[PDB]
């Protein structure tokens, strides 16, 4: 397994996408994942190492252009919305 | 602004507003 | 001119006093929080 790069992960079945982190949620020894709500998958226990992982998916936004018009001039900006300077 | 209680999961947003409450 | 200035700077004093010891003081603005909110909520749990 990695970590902090969203893959299209398949833990034992579940198949999905997203980017993993450790998990600080208390599981039991008899709990193999948690939903949230609306049946999102938001923590999952790996098989093998018996590890908690939180899965967050990768981020994404709507992006608009921001043009002055067309016969004005044809240079525009982008918004990627909420999303932090540090993707594409 | 105490008086009151106040995420995003999939294809869910929020565009924040243009007035910012500073500027309110 | 002088008692009136005190009676309108008393009353402005009981405001906040009514705004900061009853709760559901706000009662208007708080729905439109909560129903808006609530439908959001309904449409999530659609997905299930
Ligand atoms: C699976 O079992 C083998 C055999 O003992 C062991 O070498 C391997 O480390 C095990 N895998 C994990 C993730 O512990
Ligand atoms: C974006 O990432 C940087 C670097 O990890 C971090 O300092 C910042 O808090 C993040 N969020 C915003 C809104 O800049």
């Amino acid at each position: 397994l990695v970590k902090n790069k969203c893959v299209n992960f398949n833990f034992n079945g579940l198949t999905g996408t997203g980017v993993l982190t450790e998990s600080n949620k208390k599981f039991l020894p008899f709990q193999q994942f948690g939903r949230d709500i609306a049946d999102t998958t938001d923590a999952v226990r790996d098989p093998q190492t018996l590890e908690i992982l939180d899965i967050t998916p990768c981020s994404f936004g709507g992006v608009s252009v921001i043009t002055p018009g067309t016969n004005t001039s044809n240079q525009v900006a982008v918004l990627y919305q909420d999303v932090n300077c540090t993707e594409v | 602004f105490n008086k009151v209680t106040l995420q995003k999961f999939n294809g869910l947003t929020v565009l924040p507003p243009l007035l910012t409450d500073e500027m309110i | 001119q002088k008692l009136i200035a005190n009676q309108f700077n008393s009353a402005i004093g009981k405001i906040q006093d009514s705004l900061s010891s009853t709760a559901s003081a706000l009662g208007k603005l708080q729905d439109v929080v909560n129903q808006n909110a609530q439908a959001l909520n309904t449409l999530v749990k659609q997905l299930s």
